[PDB]
């Protein structure tokens, strides 16, 4: 594992850190729903109760 | 004391040792198994077995002679040892059966019989001689595609395609006048040998040997001929050492003598002054190893050849001996280099001075063919005792710290890891 696959993993770790740094720094809220920033009021229903995208 | 005199043609080199009995006169050429193509390779070993054939050896032993020959990686030799009164007889035999006509040697009888014999003994060397064949595979993977990569015995795939035309062309191309030294050792004086050389006109050819285009350049590589039906795991690795007539030659032999040889079964060899034997004797990591230092005409190797029955802890053995190699560059002390100086003086005095007058003849021929005049043993001992610890530290920084190594192995060497861990082992992060 040591001198080869650690460096293969390092290549894809830096690629994932690049994509994650892009999605964190330049467009953070393009993954979440734009209704979690309204404070939770149990009298108003937001007309579609979609969860986060992977569920 | 070992005089050398150049005639109009040949050069004669002798050492009169008047205590030994059997005087020995032969001729040594300076083009061994690194002066041929990969397609006519194995013609030097074939020449050795032409000269040592049954008919030639019978018409030598009827006179009271005894033939011996040796093929190495830069010189080939043809020695006729004999009684001390019988030396002009031996020189006349070497004239009449090697220098002039060789038609009684190169028959359709002698050549076919000796080619069958050479093919048999070469395939037996390939099948059932494991440390020498991985040393030759280390030579074939270190200097690959440059003409120091040829096996000195030849191989069967380049030996079944040889007829007498290739042997005659090799005789015309490398058995020259500017390629030979006529050696003498035993109790011949120098004037007797050179007078018997001057009486009968003894000269081979006139021209020069062909220079060849590729220099022997080291290439750090790896080969593994794994045979998982063998009991042991022979594996040899080596770096580019010093060539002969290089100033760091005795420093390379001394650094090889620091780690020396070892054999796990003799009780007087498990108690040596090597630091490695306190690492490789808790789980019996190896059964024997020896640190050679070969030096050919163009380049040379430097490394160890081991054999292992503990086929799962091969990487621990390689790891411990390469850490001990890095100890030469960082932290080699003075008591180990004094121990190695005394042991190297012992080893060179054993090698240069034995009762055998054929090893003495081959050594004199090789070092007169390369340098021009063989140095003494007192001056060699002075060159040994003039070595410091900063000199071997500078040589270890030049040739052992993070250099490229060449590895050859056989047997069950799956427990050996890949290359880049062994190459990353040649230089550590300072502990
Ligand atoms: C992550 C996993 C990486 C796996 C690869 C690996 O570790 O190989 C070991 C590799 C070979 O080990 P080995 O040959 O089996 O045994 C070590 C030798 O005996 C002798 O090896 P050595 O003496 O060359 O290695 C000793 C090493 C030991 O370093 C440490 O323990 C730390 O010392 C250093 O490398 C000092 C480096 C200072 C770095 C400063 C910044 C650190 C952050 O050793 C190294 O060259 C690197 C050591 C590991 C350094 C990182 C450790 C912390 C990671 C968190």
């Amino acid at each position: 594992m040591h001198s080869y696959f650690i460096f293969k993993d390092l290549v894809t770790v830096f690629l994932f850190m690049l994509i994650l740094a892009l999605f964190v720094f330049y467009s953070p809220n393009t993954l979440g729903h734009p209704d979690n920033y309204i404070p939770g009021n149990p009298l108003v229903t937001p007309a579609s109760i979609v969860p986060e995208w992977y569920l | 004391a070992e005089v050398t005199q150049l005639s109009n043609g040949i050069v004669v080199a002798t050492e009169h040792n008047p205590s030994a009995h059997t005087a020995s006169v032969g001729v040594v050429f300076g083009s061994g198994a690194a002066n041929e193509n990969p397609y006519n390779n194995g013609v030097s070993n074939l020449w050795k077995n032409i000269f040592l054939s049954k008919e030639n050896s019978a018409v030598a032993a009827k006179e009271g002679l005894a033939l011996s020959s040796n093929i190495s990686r830069d010189f080939q030799s043809y020695i006729v040892s004999s009684l001390p009164g019988s030396t002009d007889k031996s020189l006349d035999f070497l004239n009449q059966s090697f220098i002039q006509q060789k038609a009684n040697l190169l028959s359709s009888s002698n050549f076919e019989a000796t080619k069958k014999s050479v093919l048999k003994q070469v395939q037996d060397f390939e099948e059932n001689d494991h440390p020498n064949r991985v040393l030759e595979h280390l030579h074939s993977t270190a200097f690959q595609n440059t003409p120091l990569s040829l096996p000195t015995r030849g191989t069967l795939e380049s030996l079944e395609n040889l007829v007498v035309a290739d042997l005659e062309s090799f005789a015309n191309n490398h058995f020259l006048n500017s390629n030979a030294v006529v050696v003498g050792t035993g109790n011949i004086k120098h004037e007797d040998l050179v007078n018997s050389i001057e009486s009968k006109n003894l000269s081979l050819q006139t021209g020069t040997k062909p220079v060849l285009k590729k220099k022997a350049a080291f290439l750090g590589s790896e080969v593994r001929l794994r045979d998982d039906t063998l009991p042991k795991a022979w594996i040899s690795l080596a770096v580019e050492g010093e060539p002969v007539n290089s100033p760091n030659y005795f420093v390379a032999k001394l650094a090889a003598q620091i780690f020396g040889s070892y054999n796990a079964f003799e009780p007087a060899s498990r108690l040596q002054g090597i630091k490695l034997l306190d690492n490789i004797q808790e789980y019996q990591l190896c059964d024997n190893f020896n640190h050679f230092s070969l030096s050919y005409k163009d380049s040379g190797l430097w490394g160890f050849s081991t054999a292992t029955r503990n086929v799962t802890m091969i990487d621990d053995l390689i790891h411990f001996t390469l850490k001990q190699w890095n100890r030469l560059t960082i932290s080699v002390t003075d008591t180990e280099v004094e121990r190695a100086k005394s042991l190297l003086k012992l080893q060179l005095g054993q090698l240069y001075e034995s009762g055998n007058p054929v090893n003495d003849a081959n050594l004199l021929g090789a070092e007169v063919l390369i340098k021009g005049s063989k140095l003494s043993l007192g001056e060699a001992f002075k060159k040994i005792d003039a070595i410091t610890v900063k000199d071997v530290k500078a040589w270890a920084g030049k040739r052992l710290w993070d250099q490229d190594i060449a590895i050859a192995g056989t047997g069950q060497i799956e427990g050996l890891l890949d290359y880049m861990r062994i190459r990353s082992d040649m230089s550590m992060m300072r502990w």
